[PDB]
């Protein structure tokens, strides 16, 4: 797994693969690890998938509610806290990891945090099994005051780093571009240089291939 | 959480809200029981202010706590349900327990201090049920009637009726039942019941309603044909004189 | 302190009455005339959409007939808002119980346990009672139909027919005339209706002013199949009363 | 201290009534008459923004709130009533609802569970039922536009359309008479604003009177983009600008 | 029966006379108190009362610092005050705490509030006999003003006062207000919206006020503080002389 | 002492052309010793079904708990649950488990009633969410499966193709697993109805 | 381990049970008894963890007769097997679990049908013709799965039994000292008193 | 209506709290005592009436001291302000054992202000009979305070409370006067002594004996410790003679 996220200039964008694994396995050749915890605050994760969505839904009800509770807009230290203020008292025992940003009136945020509640702040942040190679590619090509574009483009090959040079990174490129003007956007598959060839054959059984012991109609109504 | 006491001493020491429960007892419809030589039956009157109902499905104003005991009462229907309830439970806990079935007495001990408990618990009101209580103790056939009260205090009875008008029907078993011959067969003492029975029931058989505890968890409740019959004998011997 | 305040609802009467059951069953007077009949083939659910107007939205609204399990729905005499409650924790009591046993429950063991729940508040807690009073509406393995009946009191009988509401004596008397132990579900329908049209407090009895139910095994079957009736099929059976 | 009020506060009547309850729905009947409108293509709900004294600001009260992207409410009655149990609706429809089912609840169900809290005001001791009445209109994939108004009961039933508060009567007479099944919102639109006006009083625009609508889904409004399945909220909340653009429209 | 008069139930009428009566215990105290959003800014002004000596006068406020950035006034019984701030500061810090950052203004009323609505259904509970005034300069709102009563009933303000003559006040300022057509002081400096205000106050309550007089409180971005008598008293200094 | 590999079993599920396969194996076990042919591992509800390798009594005992919810939500409902729905319910009663969890590999699997859309999806056993648009495998022989289905896989198959896609993928794959065999049931399911059948295998 | 062996014939239910006893070197009991009866047409047989097999099974037992005289009604074993899991699937995560494994044999009156439901302590259950546990079956089920037949009647499992039985006897190292032999059926229960010599 | 006072948290129809204002009757009732925050620190004055000889002299001591630089005195029912006192003495451990310093006297009022007005919350609490005049020396000088039952305490440059405070209120109101300087504790000591003398001519029926406590951020260092022997012996001659 790699993720990662750009603080640019006018905001932060974050993106990770769509490679889903069990162990060796890939789980889901593609999958989604990016989730708006509000419009405007949007996060991926590591470590458990299912702690990571899980928490995140959580937290953004909270959000959401305590941003209609404030009927103010959400702001990314709110959720930072309570992931943390969560996290950290399950003693990281929930062993979720998160690349968490968004744009808020009071602006742009990119954060990361583990399972413990460390919570780190900067410009550029990856996470992940090949946020190494991204951390190569975001402290190779980072440079302050990134475009949009110069944020896309770099973050875009940093996962292309995982997904190249990391196992549990690949498939396909997911990115959400929070701006503080407008709206995010999430940009599903971003990039699909991975797609599979066709099979050099057709595998499709004649029927009749298959020794049925015996057939029922499963009734779905009353 | 509502702890607020209900049964309190009166000025001259009663409480009241026992004495009440009393009411809804005698408002409950007339429930009575005698003990033959080997056996206990006991009457019910079907509270016969509304009909066309289902007395298949609707519970009868006698049940079985445990399969060699019964009980049977008079008050509110609600009332017994939870009292029937916890003698259930506790019969299998004794049976769990003491690897044996309760004597009638043990849970008849038992349900009343639960009456006997909600009088000086606080927060709730007594029971408005009294009871009468049937069965034949493990390995013994020998009859045992009991009656309990909300006011949590039991007794044996030769014989025993409850509810309204009880103390008709009770001065008709006075005299009509005898210590020294117990109605021996279940008939006669089924007899004697419905007897007994009429002296308050006005006329109906399906109105009342019979059940019998013998040894051993033998335990039957008589259809209206057998009631009848029996109505039928009872009033032919009056109408003979 | 506190005592002023206490109404203390559980208190006997000096007769052994308790006014809140009274006067909870008197509201239930109040209450909009519901009817049930146990047929031979089935169980018949009629009730008056009481306190019902133009803009009122009939379809999705159901004030009183409302389904516990497949085999057990009930109609509500009372609050709609108690039932509800006791409606949906029955409902858990049989999931419950299903998910216990991985079977139905046969409807008393329900009925009772809301039975004993009304009497929750009756015996203890200085708590009001619920306002409610309700038709017990089930099919079983073992009774097969069963139709039952609970009050505030938590007391509660079965019924090869009963009414409930406001009406009720009157509707008794006409159910407990009209009633015949083999009467079929479409018998007791109209008979209800009947009922239904006489014992109706307004002029007329109208589709928008009822909900209807059934309780049957179809003809294709072995799954006793519940049915709420669509306003226009209550609006079309109540033309095949005649009533029109 | 250690609440002993544990005992039911509110008591059948020797009639078998509930006080409270008919005093809370006193209390509803004395709340700012406020309207809703089922319409084809959805749901409107109107209210007059009430102004205890200019220097405060209006805006800053709000009667209507959206419950769900899909779902919002307004009263009749006491302002602080209504504001906790919004939370409490905003609150339990996250947990027990999207929070198992990552979704907004279908506006029978919040309405049912809303209902359940203020039947549980009029039944546990130590709290009373609330002074307001709710008119409730949601959109939900299924069930489709829907209108729903809550009493102090906890009793809550469907509408074509329907008013709350004072002039209610008054309104729901003349809803009646103007309502169809096929108007379409912003006639519906242009209706409550007719009705209210009736209810109004004092001065009648947007900065005097509050609408809402449950409409389409506002993708604009969704704050983000690139979810195609989530094309935003269908409640929004109408401005001044285009209440008194309608009221132009009158 | 009678009890609802003593207890929180619907009147009749559907009427909370506890809460009602709890609306006397507000003016009992007899401060009438004014609340402005300056132009930047937001300024409350007081009546500072000292009946003795022997009192501390320093020791008496009803201008409670909520915050670094919320100030609060309060009408009504000292102790519900002294009750109340106490309440509402657990809120920021701990609004702080769990979201991050300050508490705006209104979340605290907002909160607050509800606690009187619980109060308000709540029988065991008293209600607290104190409105309650909330203005801070909040990043995104600027000046705000919002006031609770026990009743859990609030709302923004232009502005607002209270007092016994509150209603004189309110009608000083609408009029004004009015006049200006605009919500908030057009002045820059809260000392000029102070002095504003003050003579307002002077104005609406037609009485002088001294250094002592007056308890005065100053809400600015990031920051709300109270004035000295010196302060207040060079407020006074330069309404006297426009004035 | 793997809860998940002391049953063994295995389940899968695949979208065909506007219709989905569901499957499982039909025997159970307890390790080497096999136990019931006649075990079946996969549920249904209204029109959404469910699938479920791991931990059998885990399988059972959630396999009511769904059921027991799934009535509850579709009386509350008035009308059967949609998958997506029951998806967020299952990760929902799974991750509620967090601590606590189950050894199951649920697979969820319907056709979206109102959209008339297939659907299929698949689990942890804590609930995280696998969302593909062609096939979800769980059991001990996922591996296995893989190897059949991405390799037999191909888009929208019609339901017997489908079918006998499906039925060699789990077939050969049942074989080349100690603890998947005796038998195999299909739900063929389409946006009306619903086809059982069974697969003679190898019964070693 | 002991030995809890049922069959579901055609129309009864056979259970056996071995009827030794042993803590450590010594075996106690060989009259034990390591089964419960439930109801009149409900038999439970039980193997596991001393305190706990006794402990649970008559827990249970009282249970089902609680229910059964509060409804006054005598459960289907489909109910009580379902009933039962349950409480292992809590046990089995209560704090000290039960280890204990059980058959139910039961007879359906409804279906006037003999019911035989296998459950682990893991509380997995299966209704089956013929079941074990632990090493019991490991033997056994060769000859079920060789000789067993539906219809088989009650005389004949018994024999199908004794085989099975004498390979147990034969193949399995520890001594069980017999078994006791109960019969669910239409009639509900009744032991078989005379096997080891049948 | 009426009896609005005769549960403790209703409002009066003018919105009051009599059983306060009746816990009120007692304070007055309650030992005439004062005290007094001279320049460095405060002095806590009380007379001790003495009922009968069996009393012991010095035993049975008023004034109570919280942490070790905050004492306290109260007018009222002494068994309420001890154990008040103690929750107070509670306080500040709680809040030293936090704080790790010794509590302001601000802070310490604070806290239990809410704690009496918490007794006025409730119509089953019953509110204190008692109104403690306290303080100390603190981090900033020292404070005197005061607290009703109310809830209600302040600075105070003077604080008195029981029967005679009026003839206190008068004569720390002069020396207010007469020392708008301050005071030393010295005269501070004295003058209390003077008026204690003074605010006994209400109760002058019987006698009493005189306790005086005190806090100096000098001669205490900020410790609060009684006036004793000579020193004691000195302000009540001084006043001794004053009387005179």
């Amino acid at each position: 797994t790699t993720i990662v996220g750009v603080k640019f200039n006018n905001g932060v964008v974050i993106a990770a693969d769509t490679r889903s694994t069990q162990g060796p396995i890939v789980a889901d050749k593609n999958c989604a690890k990016l989730h708006r915890i509000s419009p405007k605050i949007w996060c991926a994760g590591a470590g458990t998938a299912a702690d990571t969505e899980a928490v995140t839904q959580l937290i953004g009800s909270n959000i959401e509610l305590h941003s209609l509770y404030t009927s103010r807009e959400p702001r990314v230290v709110s959720a930072l806290q309570m992931l943390k203020q969560h996290l950290f008292k399950y003693q990281g025992h929930i062993g979720a990891y998160l690349i968490v940003a968004g744009v808020d009136p009071t602006g742009s945020h990119l954060f990361s945090i583990h399972a413990h509640g460390s919570t780190d702040v900067g410009y550029y942040l990856s996470l992940g099994s090949g946020s190494l190679a991204a951390m190569a590619v975001l402290e190779s090509h980072w440079k302050q005051d990134l475009t949009k574009e110069e944020a896309i483009k770099l973050a875009s090959d940093a996962i292309q780093a995982g997904i190249w040079n990391d196992l549990g990174s690949g498939s396909n490129v997911d990115v959400c571009v929070m701006e503080i003007g407008k709206d995010a956007e999430y940009l599903r598959n971003y990039l699909t240089p991975n797609v599979r060839e066709e099979k050099q054959k057709s595998y499709k059984f004649p029927r009749g291939t298959t020794a049925v012991l015996k057939e029922s109609i499963v009734n779905i109504c009353d | 959480g509502y702890d607020r006491a209900l049964s309190i001493f009166s000025p001259d020491g009663h409480i009241f809200q026992v004495e009440y429960a009393l009411e809804a007892v005698k408002r409950g419809t007339c429930a009575v029981g005698v003990k033959g030589k080997n056996c206990v039956v006991l009457g019910c009157e079907r509270r016969s202010t509304l009909k066309l109902q289902d007395t298949r499905i609707t519970p009868s104003k006698v049940s079985k706590i445990d399969s060699h005991v019964v009980l049977s009462f008079s008050g509110l229907n609600a009332d017994s349900r939870i009292l029937i309830e916890k003698a259930r439970v506790e019969a299998q806990s004794h049976r769990l327990t003491l690897e044996d079935p309760v004597t009638v007495e043990y849970l008849t001990r038992y349900v009343a201090g639960v009456q006997q408990r909600y009088t000086q618990s606080g927060g709730v009101r007594p029971f408005g049920v009294s009871t009468l209580i049937a069965g034949f103790d493990p390995r013994d056939d020998e009859p045992k009637l009991y009656q309990t009260e909300p006011s949590g205090i039991y007794s044996s009875w030769s014989a025993q009726t409850i509810g309204r008008n009880s103390k008709t029907v009770r001065e008709f078993l006075e005299k009509n039942y005898d210590r020294k011959e117990p109605p021996a067969t279940v008939e006669e003492c089924v007899k004697l019941t419905v007897r007994s029975l009429l002296e308050v029931v006005q006329t109906g058989a399906k109105n009342i309603e019979i059940t019998v505890v013998k040894p051993d968890s033998d335990i039957v409740a008589l259809s209206s044909e057998e009631i009848n019959q029996y109505v039928t004998q009872i009033e032919q011997e009056k109408q003979e004189q | 302190g506190s005592r002023r305040y206490d109404s203390r609802t559980t208190i006997f009467s000096p007769e052994g009455r308790l006014y809140q059951v009274e006067y909870a069953l008197e509201s239930i007077s109040h209450a909009g005339t519901a009817i049930g009949i146990m047929a031979s083939d089935g169980i018949v659910l009629a009730a008056e959409r009481k306190v019902t107007s133009t803009l009122l939205e009939q379809d999705t609204s159901t004030e009183k007939l409302y389904k516990l399990n497949d085999k057990i729905a009930v109609a509500v005499a009372g609050l709609t808002a108690d039932a509800e409650i006791l409606i949906n924790t029955a409902r858990i009591h049989a999931q419950n119980y299903l998910k216990t046993y991985n079977e139905d429950i046969p409807v008393e063991i329900l009925v009772r346990r809301l039975s004993d729940i009304k009497q929750g508040y009756t015996q203890h807690g200085g708590l009001r009672p619920f306002g409610v009073s309700f038709i017990y509406a089930g099919y079983d393995d073992r009774y097969g139909y069963q139709l039952y009946t609970s009050n505030p009191s938590g007391n509660y009988t079965g019924w090869k027919a009963i009414s409930v509401g406001a009406n009720t004596s009157a509707a008794q008397t006409l159910l407990q005339m009209d009633y015949k132990d083999d009467m079929k579900v479409d018998d007791a329908i109209e008979l209800a209706l009947k009922t239904l049209s006489k014992t109706t407090d307004s002029s007329a009895l109208t589709y928008d002013r009822l909900e209807f139910a059934t309780i049957r095994k179809g003809a294709n079957d072995g799954e006793v199949y519940q049915k709420i009736f669509k306003p226009q099929e209550i609006k079309d059976i109540l033309v095949k009363t005649g009533i029109t | 201290m250690t609440d002993r009020y544990s005992f039911s506060l509110t008591t059948f009547s020797p009639s078998g009534k509930l006080g409270q309850i008919d005093y809370a729905l006193t209390a509803v009947k004395q709340g700012v008459t406020s309207l809703g409108i089922k319409a084809t293509n959805g749901v409107v709900i109107a209210t007059e923004k009430k102004s205890s004294s200019p220097l405060a600001m209006s805006e800053t009260l709000s009667k209507v709130s959206l419950l769900t992207p899909d779902i919002g409410a307004v009263y009749s009655g006491m302002g602080p009533d209504y504001r906790v149990l919004v939370d409490k609706s905003r609150k339990v429809a996250h947990t027990s609802y999207k929070r198992i089912y990552g979704e907004y609840p279908p506006t029978k169900l919040l309405v049912s569970e809303v209902a359940k809290i203020m039947q549980e005001a009029t039944q546990s001791g130590g709290v009373r039922p609330f002074g307001v009445s709710l008119l409730i209109a949601g959109h939900d994939e299924f069930n489709g536009f829907s209108l729903y108004q809550v009493d102090p009961s906890g009793s809550y039933f469907p509408w074509k359309a329907t008013a709350i508060g004072k002039g209610s009567v008054a309104a729901k007479t003349f809803l009646e008479k103007r309502w169809n099944d096929e108007l379409e919102l912003e006639d519906a639109i242009h209706i409550a604003l007719l009705t209210l006006k009736e209810s109004v009083e004092g001065e009648f625009n947007g900065d005097t009177i509050e609408l809402a609508i449950i409409g389409d889904e506002n993708p604009d409004l969704l704050g983000y983009t690139g979810i195609p399945t989530d094309k935003g909220p269908r409640f929004r909340k109408l401005t001044s600008q285009e209440i008194n653009d309608r009221l132009e429209a009158l | 029966a009678g009890y609802d008069r003593h207890i929180t139930i619907f009147s009749p009428e559907g009427r909370l006379y506890q809460v009602e009566y709890a609306f006397k215990a507000t003016n009992q105290t007899n401060i009438n108190s004014l609340a402005v959003r300056g132009k930047d800014c937001t300024v409350v002004i007081s009546q500072k009362k000292v009946p003795d000596k022997l009192l501390d006068p320093t020791t008496v406020s009803y201008i409670f610092c909520i915050s670094r950035t919320i100030g609060m006034v309060v009408n009504g019984p000292i102790p519900d005050a002294r009750n109340a701030a106490l309440r509402a500061k657990a809120e920021a810090a701990e609004f702080r705490y769990k979201y991050g950052y300050d508490m705006p203004c209104d979340v605290l009323a907002k909160r607050m509030a509800n606690l009187s609505q619980i109060y308000t259904q709540r029988a065991y509970m008293r209600p607290l006999g104190v409105i309650l005034t909330f203005v801070s300069v909040d990043e995104e709102l600027g000046p705000s003003i919002y006031k609770t009563d026990p009743a859990g009933y609030y709302v923004g303000y232009k502005a607002t006062a209270t007092g016994p003559k509150q209603q004189e006040i309110t009608t000083n300022l609408e009029n004004h207000f009015k006049k200006s057509k605009i919500d908030h002081i057009n002045e820059e400096s809260w000392e000029k919206v102070v002095e504003f205000a003050i003579t307002h106050m002077i104005d609406a309550l037609g009485t002088e006020f001294s250094k002592n007089d007056l308890e005065v409180g100053v809400a600015t971005k990031d920051k709300f503080f109270t004035l000295s008598a010196e302060n207040i008293e060079e407020r006074l200094v330069a309404i006297a002389e426009q004035d | 002492s793997d809860p998940s590999s002391i049953n063994g079993g295995i389940v899968v599920a695949m979208t065909g052309k506007d219709c989905v396969a569901i499957a499982c194996d039909l025997r159970l076990g307890s390790q080497s010793l096999g136990v019931s042919n006649k075990f079946e591992k996969i549920f249904h509800y209204g029109h959404v079904f469910l699938g479920i390798t791991g931990l059998a009594t885990d399988v059972t005992t959630l396999n009511e708990m769904f059921r027991y919810k799934t009535n509850l939500y579709k009386l509350k409902e008035e009308r059967a649950i949609e998958p997506e729905t029951f998806t967020q319910l299952v990760s929902s009663s799974l991750y509620e488990r967090r601590f606590g969890p189950y050894f199951v590999g649920p697979v969820v699997a319907g056709i979206n009633s109102k959209s008339g859309k297939p659907f299929i999806a698949g689990f942890d056993l804590i609930g995280c969410i696998d969302e593909a648009k062609d096939f979800i495998v769980s059991g001990t022989a996922s591996d296995q499966l893989f190897g059949m289905c991405e390799s037999l896989y191909e888009p929208n198959l019609e339901p017997e193709d489908l079918f006998e896609t499906i039925s060699q993928a789990l077939l050969n794959a049942a074989d080349r697993d100690a603890l998947s065999g005796w038998g195999a049931v299909v739900y063929i399911i389409k946006k009306d109805e619903v086809v059982k059948r069974y697969l003679k295998m190898r019964q070693d | 381990m002991d030995i809890i062996l049922g069959i579901r014939v055609q129309d009864s239910v056979i259970l056996a049970s071995s009827k030794a006893v042993t803590r450590g070197i010594s075996v106690l009991k060989d009259s034990d008894d390591k089964t419960r009866q439930l109801s009149p047409h409900t038999l439970m047989s039980f193997a596991g963890e001393a305190g706990d097999t006794v402990q649970f099974a008559e827990y249970i037992q009282a249970n089902i007769q609680l229910y059964s005289i509060r409804e006054d009604y005598e459960l289907s074993p489909q109910a009580v097997s379902s009933f039962v899991r349950q409480e292992l699937a809590k046990s089995i995560r209560s704090r000290r679990p039960y280890q204990v494994n059980v058959l139910i044999g039961g007879y359906d009156k409804k279906k006037n049908k003999p019911e035989l439901y296998q459950i682990d302590y893991l509380g997995t259950k299966v209704e089956l013709p013929y079941g074990a546990h632990g090493y019991s079956g490991f033997y056994t089920f060769s000859l079920l799965d060789h000789h067993y037949r539906p219809d088989m009647t009650t005389e004949e499992g018994l024999d199908l039994l004794k085989l099975c039985v004498q390979e147990l006897e034969k193949r399995m190292p520890m001594d069980f000292k017999g078994v006791i032999v109960k019969i669910v059926d239409k009639d509900g229960i009744r032991q078989v008193d005379d096997f080891q010599a049948q | 209506g009426t009896g609005y006072d005769l549960s403790n948290s209703v409002f009066s129809p003018d919105g009051r709290n009599f059983q306060v204002e009746y816990a009120v009757k007692a304070v007055e009732n309650g030992t005439t005592s004062i005290g007094i925050k001279c320049n460095d620190g405060v002095v806590f004055a009380v007379e001790k009436l003495i009922t009968s000889k069996l009393l012991v002299p010095q035993k049975n001591v008023k004034i109570q001291v919280v942490d070790r630089h905050i004492g306290c005195v109260y007018s009222g029912l002494i068994p309420d302000g001890r154990h008040l006192v103690n929750r107070g003495r509670e306080e500040a451990a709680s809040f030293k054992k936090l704080y790790k310093t010794p509590i302001p006297i601000p802070a310490f009022a604070d806290r239990l202000g809410q704690y009496v007005q918490a007794h006025t919350l409730y119509n089953s609490v019953r509110p204190f009979g008692v109104s403690t005049i306290f303080g100390g020396v603190d981090k900033n000088g020292a404070h005197l305070y005061m607290l009703e039952p109310s809830g209600s305490y302040w600075g105070y440059k003077g604080a008195a409370t029981g029967k005679g405070r009026q003839s206190a209120k008068a004569e720390l109101e002069k020396l207010v006067d007469h020392h708008p300087e301050g005071l030393s504790a010295r005269e501070a000591v004295k003058q209390a002594a003077k008026i204690i003398y003074l605010a006994h001519e209400d109760n002058k029926e019987k006698d009493f004996e005189l306790e005086i406590s005190w806090c100096s951020l000098s001669e205490t260092n900020g410790l609060h410790k009684f006036v004793k022997g000579d020193l004691l012996q000195e302000a009540i001659d001084f006043a001794q003679k004053e009387i005179n």
